[PDB]
């Protein structure tokens, strides 16, 4: 997997290693799951995400 | 902002108000708890710094809800490479005097990485831009926050679709032709923004040009991907004495 192409897999921020090799990164606020791609909220209020329409959902 | 529609309260919650002695400036983007996105050229003609305040959590300019929080502005810098009056590096980094609190009102949009920005978020074909500028050219300024859904032009494709300042690698194009929606003066500042699974990131800034939702142009909007190592390297450096701060680009 590479970064430039469908951003690596990553939710988020993408880091092309030497090789076939492939790391993804969250926001502050936010948390890489097990999954090695997906960020998920470590607090209140992240960074570009909409309190009423997340409750709205929630 | 024209042709657009009001931004439900809260779904906008990074919008900053840039006010001089009470009176509208400009627009802003909240990117964390003390600092603020806006365009340089807003600050072109200020006299006494110490009269610029941010609001955050606003939305009906005509009451007061209790959402907003209001901040002096400890610091504004500009690149080093802006002329005033002018379009390229329409970029300005705001430290407010004290934290905003974050509230459901109250929540800042993601600075993006350059290499993701540049990446990925360069090819999300719609962005929003939202602001309290003229809901019309020649027209009065609007009471709610408005918001409005723009699609971005490579810049080859604005030259060609375009029918005035040159578009630049810091800059980009978006929005229509055909003098139906656009982002408008006192929207200048104001964040142009873009979502990607499920979260929102700063791409653009709403800059100036030649009229507001004129037949042949596009809006002109800073390319932020271009100031992300420079932002951040800003951040992390200690405030100095006077407001004003013009500071090396790259
Ligand atoms: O006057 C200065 N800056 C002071 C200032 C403060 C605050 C707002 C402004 N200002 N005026 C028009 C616009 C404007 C038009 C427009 C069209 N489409 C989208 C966004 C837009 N914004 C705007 O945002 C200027 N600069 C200056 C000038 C001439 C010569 C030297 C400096
Ligand atoms: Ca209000
Ligand atoms: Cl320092
Ligand atoms: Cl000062």
């Amino acid at each position: 997997l590479i970064c430039v192409n469908e951003n690596g897999g990553c939710e988020q921020y993408c880091s092309d290693h030497t090789g076939t090799k492939r790391s993804c990164r969250c926001h502050e606020g936010y948390s890489l799951l097990a999954d090695g791609v997906s960020c998920t909220p470590t607090v209140e209020y992240p960074c570009g995400k909409i309190p009423i329409l997340e409750k709205r959902n929630a | 902002i024209v042709g657009g529609k009001v931004c439900p309260k809260g779904e906008c919650p990074w919008q900053v108000l840039l006010l001089v002695n009470g009176a509208q400036l400009c627009g802003g983007t909240l990117i964390n708890t003390i600092w603020v996105v806006s365009a340089a050229h807003c600050f072109d003609k200020i006299k006494n710094w110490r009269n610029l305040i941010a609001v955050l959590g606003e939305h009906d300019l005509s009451e007061h809800d209790g959402d907003e929080q209001s901040r002096r502005v400890a610091q504004v810098i500009i690149p080093s490479t802006y002329v005033p009056g002018t379009t390229n590096h329409d970029i300005a980094l705001l430290r407010l005097h004290q934290p905003v609190v974050l509230t459901d009102h109250v929540v800042p949009l993601c600075l993006p990485e350059r290499t993701f920005s540049e990446r990925t978020l360069a090819f999300v074909r719609f962005s929003l831009v939202s602001g309290w500028g003229q809901l019309l050219d020649r027209g009065a300024t609007a009471l709610e926050l408005m918001v409005l859904n723009v699609p971005r032009l490579m810049t080859q494709d604005c030259l060609q679709q375009s029918r005035s300042p040159n578009i630049t690698e810091y800059m980009f194009c978006a929005g229509y032709s055909d003098g139906s929606k656009d982002s408008c003066k006192g929207d200048s500042g104001g964040p142009h923004a873009t979502h990607y699974r499920g979260t929102w990131y700063l791409t653009g800034i709403v800059s100036w040009g030649q009229g507001c939702a004129t037949v042949g142009h596009f809006g002109v909007y800073t390319r932020v991907s271009q100031y992300i190592e420079w932002l951040q390297k800003l951040m992390r450096s200690e405030p100095r004495p006077g407001v004003l701060l013009r500071a090396p680009f790259p």
